[PDB]
RNA sequence: CCGAGGGUAGGGCCCGUGACUGGGGCGAAGUCGUAACAAGGUAGCUGUACCGGAAGGUGCGGCUGGAU
RNA sequence: UGGGAGAGGGUGGUGGAAUUCCCGGAGUAGCGGUGAAAUGCGCAGAUACCGGGAGGAACGCCGAUGGCGAAGGCAGCCACCUGGUCCACCCGUGACGCUGAGGCGCGAAAGCGUGGGGAGCAAACCGGAUUAGAUACCCGGGUAGUCCACGCCCUAAACG
RNA sequence: CGAUGUCGGCUCGUCGCAUCCUGGGGCUGAAGAAGGUCCCAAGGGUUGGGCUGUUCGCCCAUUAAAGCGGCACGCGAGCUG
RNA sequence: GAAUGCCGGCAUGAGUAACGAUAAAGAGGGUGAGAAUCCCUCUCGCCGUAAGCCCAAGGGUUCCUACGCAAUGGUCGUCAGCGUAGGGUUAGGCGGGACCUAAGGUGAAGCCGAAAGGCGUAGCCGAAGGGCAGCCGGUUAAUAUUCCGGCCCUUCCCGCAGGUGCGAUGGGGGGACGCUCUAGGCUAGGGGGACCGGAGCCAUGGACGAGCCCGGCCAGAAGCGCAGGGUGGGAGGUAGGCAAAUCCGCCUCCCAACAAGCUCUGCGUGGUGGGGAAGCCCGGGUGACAACCCCCCGAAGCCAGGGAGCCAAGAAAAGCCUCUAAGCACAACCUGCGGGAACCCGUACCGCAAACCGACACAGGUGGGCGGGUGCAAGAGCACUCAGGCGCGCGGGAGAACCCUCGCCAAGGAACUCUGCAAGUUGGCCCCGUAACUUCGGGAGAAGGGGUGCUCCCUGGGGUGAUGAGCCCCGGGGAGCCGCAGUGAACAGGCUCUGGCGACUGUUUACCAAAAACACAGCUCUCUGCGAACUCGUAAGAGGAGGUAUAGGGAGCGACGCUUGCCCGGUGCCGGAAGGUCAAGGGGAGGGGUGCAAGCCCCGAACCGAAGCCCCGGUGAACGGCGGCCGUAACUAUAACGGUCCUAAGGUAGCGAAAUUCCUUGUCGGGUAAGUUCCGACCUGCACGAAAAGCGUAACGACCGGAGCGCUGUCUCGGCGAGGGACCCGGUGAAAUUGAACUGGCCGUGAAGAUGCGGCCUACCCGUGGCAGGACGAAAAGACCCCGUGGAGCUUUACUGCAGCC
RNA sequence: GAGCUAGCCCUGGCCAGGGUGAAGCUGGGGUGAGACCCAGUGGAGGCCCGAACCGGUGGGGGAUGCAAACCCCUCGGAUGA
């Protein structure tokens, strides 16, 4: 049947986005954690 | 004159729709159009504020002349009878003489052709706008102005009207289509007659998915919703209110009055409506 | 080929009968009340409506085939 | 052809009396109701009186033993549209008449559908009396309906 | 109770005997025929249908007879549900 | 040494199940160490509204070529979407951007919020919508509307000429719109040709033929032709289009009007440029100077912004055209022609799937376009087939039980069973014919029947064409032929009678309920006079609604018909300027602490003093509620009638053993041989009853009952047959479970059901196919039941608070 | 976190073929005029049959699955809520 995950490259990025993210107090949060922890990648990668 | 259908469906055995014999042109001024935003009944939060909207016809809106002390003492002519899905009345194409063109929401008895006039001056006439105080005394007229210049605000939909009762200093008593009396001031402009298309109160809508058509989406009793959802929610089986009847908030719906007591309106509502 | 008739399927009129049910007729001395004939004790009758154990009562309009 | 009387019919308008309710004022201990009462209403200011307002329904006197209509039925006043009918004159047609199974139309009240309207009245219903009872008669309330539009119903002591 | 699946049916049997029939007896208020009552006997047999989820029970048509009980109210790692 | 402990390793089950659609294979020849599995050829089968082809998304090198086979591939592997390396994606016109706006988002101004932040007209962003210029063919191992060829076109810059009051983000026009149905004319696409071109072929009995087999086009600027769209021209006035305006709108007058003209599209033609089969020979070469023509069918596509009808009344903005304002009129803009200029990103490949979403090369899921022919009434249905693509990444045998999927069956025909569950039957089209009842539509495909192929002959009408021929479409009559059978295969209703419920079409518990549930038109009550009520939000601000009582919120009921009774004492809500109670506050009789005192400081009665509550009324389609005992008629029985207690009032009409009736399978009647169900009645209704509506109701239903006919492997009662498994052999090889085991029966015993204890009996050691009685077999720390001063949802006249309202 | 699912908003797309035959309109009849009747035309509808597409009624299979909801047969809607 139809499954949860629908690959769609334009909702990945303007939901999860750099962008997105850095516009409201929780998603700097997000980005200052994933910094900090040293993670490789601080957002999703989408081919754009 | 409401039309009738042979039962050759299930729902056409009841379906009754209107005539649209005053109706003289079937499409609208381009220049006084535009898109009417569809909201299903959903705020500004985008959460719904009105429950079960949503899903109707596309429509465009027709700008309506509220005012007309707009344009004192320039008659126009009546120049086409328009269906507006925006509202119960039909609407009235005018030319005034000046070249501007204007809708208003068409009186009963109101002929293409004729002359229509606005002002203290103007004749009293279907058609006709003056100020309240300018309308002898028991006059049915329609589009009151409730404020002075703030817009037509009482007697708009179909085959409404409003009597003019008596005078007292600078206000009028009018007869609401509820049957409140009211003062409203004398400066406040009003149309000579009645709203036409008076037979739209007995349309029988006939099947559910009319209701559909204008937009309203299937309501939901609320014994038939659960604890979470309503006081009537629950029960094994059927159930009676076992309370009194109240609303999804919680507030009692046979009888509870709900018009504010300290209202700066009330020194003008003489008497509340009948019925 | 047509053909008595036999078979299949579906209708139409009639007759008989049927748990139960509707009033109707009749029947020496049953029970309830007293509507009508006298102004019958609320003049009567009446078409209709609604109501009531029952006759009946009341509304509306009609008649005199009503008294004084 | 000329004239007549008439609540004949339909539409629109509109005029005063009365009842009810609302507002103001003035006033106080009862009002109402009956065979007698009681229920009801009233000092939270009624009844009785004066002024203003709203709204529906019916048109006093004239009015008659009257008038008009085929019948049912028709009554303030006004305009309009319309039927019947009679008289005069003796002009026109030249029996073109009478009745009329079917058919079609009209048809008090009540009642029914859809809207409206709703003052007074009032089936149903509630109450108070009366009574052995009183699902009545009398009294206090009161909903359909009584009114308007359109559509049905088609009955009668629709009788002379 | 860190689970011993529960009513009825179906299928498959197997056992007890307080025996429904068939076999053998005694008594009879046993003439015969046919019954009643008790004793011995478990080898074999013990039908089909209508109603109900039913077990049971009632009924229809038969039969020599249309037995009553146990097996986790036998049998869901065999089925049904 | 235990914690269903944690991490890791390794066992058992076991050479066991399985190897992923039952579309299917066989042989020859190659290659190689090795071949059912790679390549080639021949034969066979499968898809063909796809299992073929093209877009979009998503994926991201998977593409092509060489070299490989450890692992990945459910087996093998020389092969591969695998490993290594090299190569491969070319645009002014295709798609996106340097254009436009939609929802939405963001946001000068501005508003609001302890902070963070929330709003917000303009404006800006935002597309699969608008707008905009490229078609055909060839080339590569791999890209192509991109390279090349041919023929076309767009914008920008600059110049020449010619014309004009030029000029904008401002005004205006246009852009610009629905649903159904649809005319004419074309095009795509298709069928036929006795005509045109072609390598050939004559077989096995016949045919050298008007034979068979193959093919008979594509693109094209101007001009021209056919078919369509769009559009009146002039004058005078002018106060409206937030400045101006010669434009637009509005009034007038004259002329033009089913037209025409102008303009813009589509189709045809068109200079010219391409393509071009079978077959044969080694993707290529030939065919080939290839031929390229006639007729028929014909779109849902094109002309298009076409036409009609309808109600539910059908985006915006730019491009573009026109008007003018500053300005400027040496400019500028319009037209024509010439030269020059024209950027960024994507482009490989997969794409109904082995490359995307599902952990897998997973029988599942994935939007748009094309989707050929024949016959069957039509069609995208079905059967077979074209082009093209496949045989589904384990095979070889055998021919047991048993399972799956399938075919048939003597006599019987529902006897099966909770139930005809399941499977039969029926089945398309044409014609005849068709009942109760009904809201007049319907019920209806009611039921039930007859016809159906082929051949000859005669004949009616239509489309194209020409009025004819030919081709094509609808028929009509007569006479025959064959078979068991003519919708000869495939696709394709079983029917009727009668109840319950719900009017109806719809909706639902994604993944155990599709229903009688929810919704529904319709009915009623109630709130709301607009800065409405109500809802979301601390607020600003939104929705309601750019609506206005014929409207908006809430609530119950649920098409329609006939109807909807009595109770207002309690609760609710509505009304009541009196009375009672009533907080802060007012008032301050009278006290008190302290101080020499002036004073400072505290307590404080009467009385005035909101809402609420009390109190007086109203109100049921507001919450609700609608009696008991005893007596009585000239047979008996039963009570129309009476008595008395109680109530706020004592259940009306209608219905009734009911989706409600306990006793109950009530009783009687019907249907049956037989009927706890069913239907019809009765009424002592345990415990119906009137908008949590009462009683009916034509039509409707994958709803739940009852009966009958038809027909059956459901059954008496089973038999045989097919294929996929099971079984054997080669290859690959799991799983839960598992204290260890050298693991029999009886009768006892035991914590009360023993392989393991006692006594007896029985029993050589080890497997394979099978069956399920036991190992209180596995699975899951019982979901029932209790217990814990465990949890959570929900309710209220439990307590206590809070929002909100007063 | 609404790339699943529920609702709404904006903008697009899709629904083979066949059947039934409403209103209106035309003509005829009818009447004083009418209503109305008859035939033709017409092409309505939460109309009918049936693909695509959307569903998920009954049974069977599957049940360490092809699959953490699938497969076969059957069945509902298919111009509309
Ligand atoms: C009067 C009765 C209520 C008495 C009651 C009957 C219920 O069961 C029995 C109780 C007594 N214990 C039984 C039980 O728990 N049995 C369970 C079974 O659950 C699976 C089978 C399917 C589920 C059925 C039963 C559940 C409860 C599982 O496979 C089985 O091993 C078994 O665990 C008594
Ligand atoms: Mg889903
Ligand atoms: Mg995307
Ligand atoms: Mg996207
Ligand atoms: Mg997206
Ligand atoms: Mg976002
Ligand atoms: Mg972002
Ligand atoms: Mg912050
Ligand atoms: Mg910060
Ligand atoms: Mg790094
Ligand atoms: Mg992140
Ligand atoms: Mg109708
Ligand atoms: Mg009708
Ligand atoms: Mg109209
Ligand atoms: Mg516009
Ligand atoms: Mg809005
Ligand atoms: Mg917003
Ligand atoms: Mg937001
Ligand atoms: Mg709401
Ligand atoms: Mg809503
Ligand atoms: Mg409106
Ligand atoms: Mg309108
Ligand atoms: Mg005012
Ligand atoms: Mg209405
Ligand atoms: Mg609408
Ligand atoms: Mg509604
Ligand atoms: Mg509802
Ligand atoms: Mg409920
Ligand atoms: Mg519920
Ligand atoms: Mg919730
Ligand atoms: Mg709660
Ligand atoms: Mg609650
Ligand atoms: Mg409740
Ligand atoms: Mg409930
Ligand atoms: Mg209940
Ligand atoms: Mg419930
Ligand atoms: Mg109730
Ligand atoms: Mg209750
Ligand atoms: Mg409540
Ligand atoms: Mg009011
Ligand atoms: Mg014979
Ligand atoms: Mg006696
Ligand atoms: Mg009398
Ligand atoms: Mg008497
Ligand atoms: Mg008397
Ligand atoms: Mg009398
Ligand atoms: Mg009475
Ligand atoms: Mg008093
Ligand atoms: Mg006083
Ligand atoms: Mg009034
Ligand atoms: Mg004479
Ligand atoms: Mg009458
Ligand atoms: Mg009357
Ligand atoms: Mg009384
Ligand atoms: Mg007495
Ligand atoms: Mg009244
Ligand atoms: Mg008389
Ligand atoms: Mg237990
Ligand atoms: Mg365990
Ligand atoms: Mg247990
Ligand atoms: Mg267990
Ligand atoms: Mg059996
Ligand atoms: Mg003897
Ligand atoms: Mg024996
Ligand atoms: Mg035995
Ligand atoms: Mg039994
Ligand atoms: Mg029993
Ligand atoms: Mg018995
Ligand atoms: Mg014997
Ligand atoms: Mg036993
Ligand atoms: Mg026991
Ligand atoms: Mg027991
Ligand atoms: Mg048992
Ligand atoms: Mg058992
Ligand atoms: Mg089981
Ligand atoms: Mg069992
Ligand atoms: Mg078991
Ligand atoms: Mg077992
Ligand atoms: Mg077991
Ligand atoms: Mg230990
Ligand atoms: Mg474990
Ligand atoms: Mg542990
Ligand atoms: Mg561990
Ligand atoms: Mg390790
Ligand atoms: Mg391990
Ligand atoms: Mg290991
Ligand atoms: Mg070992
Ligand atoms: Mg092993
Ligand atoms: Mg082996
Ligand atoms: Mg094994
Ligand atoms: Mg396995
Ligand atoms: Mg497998
Ligand atoms: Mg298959
Ligand atoms: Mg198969
Ligand atoms: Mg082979
Ligand atoms: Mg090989
Ligand atoms: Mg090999
Ligand atoms: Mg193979
Ligand atoms: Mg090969
Ligand atoms: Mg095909
Ligand atoms: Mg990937
Ligand atoms: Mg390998
Ligand atoms: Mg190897
Ligand atoms: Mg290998
Ligand atoms: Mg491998
Ligand atoms: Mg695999
Ligand atoms: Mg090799
Ligand atoms: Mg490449
Ligand atoms: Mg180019
Ligand atoms: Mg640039
Ligand atoms: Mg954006
Ligand atoms: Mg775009
Ligand atoms: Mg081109
Ligand atoms: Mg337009
Ligand atoms: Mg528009
Ligand atoms: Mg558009
Ligand atoms: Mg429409
Ligand atoms: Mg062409
Ligand atoms: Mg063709
Ligand atoms: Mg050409
Ligand atoms: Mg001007
Ligand atoms: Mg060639
Ligand atoms: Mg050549
Ligand atoms: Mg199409
Ligand atoms: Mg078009
Ligand atoms: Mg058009
Ligand atoms: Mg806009
Ligand atoms: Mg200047
Ligand atoms: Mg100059
Ligand atoms: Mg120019
Ligand atoms: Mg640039
Ligand atoms: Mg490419
Ligand atoms: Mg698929
Ligand atoms: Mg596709
Ligand atoms: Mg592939
Ligand atoms: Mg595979
Ligand atoms: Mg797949
Ligand atoms: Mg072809
Ligand atoms: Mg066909
Ligand atoms: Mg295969
Ligand atoms: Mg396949
Ligand atoms: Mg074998
Ligand atoms: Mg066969
Ligand atoms: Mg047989
Ligand atoms: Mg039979
Ligand atoms: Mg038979
Ligand atoms: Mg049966
Ligand atoms: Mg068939
Ligand atoms: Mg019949
Ligand atoms: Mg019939
Ligand atoms: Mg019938
Ligand atoms: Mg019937
Ligand atoms: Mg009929
Ligand atoms: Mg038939
Ligand atoms: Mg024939
Ligand atoms: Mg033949
Ligand atoms: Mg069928
Ligand atoms: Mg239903
Ligand atoms: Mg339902
Ligand atoms: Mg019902
Ligand atoms: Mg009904
Ligand atoms: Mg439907
Ligand atoms: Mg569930
Ligand atoms: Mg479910
Ligand atoms: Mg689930
Ligand atoms: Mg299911
Ligand atoms: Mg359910
Ligand atoms: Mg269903
Ligand atoms: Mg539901
Ligand atoms: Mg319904
Ligand atoms: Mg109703
Ligand atoms: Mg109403
Ligand atoms: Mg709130
Ligand atoms: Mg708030
Ligand atoms: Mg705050
Ligand atoms: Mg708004
Ligand atoms: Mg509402
Ligand atoms: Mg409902
Ligand atoms: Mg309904
Ligand atoms: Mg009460
Ligand atoms: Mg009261
Ligand atoms: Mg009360
Ligand atoms: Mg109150
Ligand atoms: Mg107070
Ligand atoms: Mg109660
Ligand atoms: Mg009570
Ligand atoms: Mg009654
Ligand atoms: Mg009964
Ligand atoms: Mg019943
Ligand atoms: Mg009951
Ligand atoms: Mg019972
Ligand atoms: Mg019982
Ligand atoms: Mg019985
Ligand atoms: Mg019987
Ligand atoms: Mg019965
Ligand atoms: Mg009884
Ligand atoms: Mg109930
Ligand atoms: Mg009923
Ligand atoms: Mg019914
Ligand atoms: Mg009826
Ligand atoms: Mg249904
Ligand atoms: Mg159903
Ligand atoms: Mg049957
Ligand atoms: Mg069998
Ligand atoms: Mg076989
Ligand atoms: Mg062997
Ligand atoms: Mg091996
Ligand atoms: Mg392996
Ligand atoms: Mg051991
Ligand atoms: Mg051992
Ligand atoms: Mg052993
Ligand atoms: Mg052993
Ligand atoms: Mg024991
Ligand atoms: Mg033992
Ligand atoms: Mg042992
Ligand atoms: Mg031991
Ligand atoms: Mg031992
Ligand atoms: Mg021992
Ligand atoms: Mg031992
Ligand atoms: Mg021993
Ligand atoms: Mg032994
Ligand atoms: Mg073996
Ligand atoms: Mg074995
Ligand atoms: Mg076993
Ligand atoms: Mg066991
Ligand atoms: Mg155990
Ligand atoms: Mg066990
Ligand atoms: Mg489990
Ligand atoms: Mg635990
Ligand atoms: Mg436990
Ligand atoms: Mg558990
Ligand atoms: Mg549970
Ligand atoms: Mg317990
Ligand atoms: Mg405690
Ligand atoms: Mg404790
Ligand atoms: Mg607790
Ligand atoms: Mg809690
Ligand atoms: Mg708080
Ligand atoms: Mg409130
Ligand atoms: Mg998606
Ligand atoms: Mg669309
Ligand atoms: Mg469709
Ligand atoms: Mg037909
Ligand atoms: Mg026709
Ligand atoms: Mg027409
Ligand atoms: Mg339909
Ligand atoms: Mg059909
Ligand atoms: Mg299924
Ligand atoms: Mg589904
Ligand atoms: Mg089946
Ligand atoms: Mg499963
Ligand atoms: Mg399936
Ligand atoms: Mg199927
Ligand atoms: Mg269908
Ligand atoms: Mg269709």
């Amino acid at each position: 049947m139809k499954r949860t995950w629908q690959p769609n490259r334009r909702k990945r990025a303007k939901t999860h986005g750099f962008r997105a993210r850095m516009r409201t107090p929780g998603g700097r949060k997000v980005l200052k954690r994933r910094r900090q922890k040293g993670r490789w990648r601080l957002t999703p990668a989408v081919r754009k | 004159a409401v039309k009738k259908f042979k039962p050759y469906t299930p729902s056409r055995r009841f379906m009754t729709v209107a005539d649209f014999s005053e109706i003289t042109k079937t499409e609208p001024e381009k220049s006084l159009v535009k898109p009417l935003k569809k909201t299903g009944g959903r705020n500004n939060q985008g959460r719904i504020t009105v429950r079960f909207r949503g899903g109707g016809h596309k429509r465009l809106y027709r700008i309506i002349d509220f005012k007309r002390w707009d344009k004192v003492g320039i008659p126009a002519k009546v120049a086409a009878i328009e269906y507006d899905p925006n509202r119960s009345a039909r609407i009235a194409l005018l030319h005034y003489v000046d070249g501007e063109k204007r809708y208003i929401i068409a009186p009963d008895g109101l002929q293409v052709g004729q002359q229509v006039v606005a002002g203290p001056d103007a004749p009293i006439q279907v058609g006709n706008a003056l100020p309240l105080r300018f309308i002898p005394v028991g006059t049915v007229v329609h589009a009151v102005e409730l404020e002075p210049k703030k817009g037509a605000k009482l007697a708009r939909a179909a085959g409404t009207s409003a009597q003019i009762q008596g005078r007292e200093g600078d206000y009028v008593i009018l007869r609401l289509p509820s049957g409140e009396l009211r003062k409203v001031h004398g400066e406040c402009y009003a149309t000579v007659g009645a709203v036409g298309n008076a037979d739209h109160k007995n349309i029988v809508l006939g099947k559910a998915g009319r209701s559909r058509w204008l937009g309203r989406r299937p309501h939901v009793r609320g014994a038939a919703m659960n604890p979470v959802d309503h006081p009537h929610g629950g029960g094994e089986g059927r159930a009676p209110r076992g309370r009194p009847p109240a609303s999804p908030w919680g507030w009692q719906t046979k009888g509870l009055k709900t018009r504010k007591r300290r209202k700066p309106s009330s020194r003008f509502i003489i008497a509340r409506r009948k019925k």
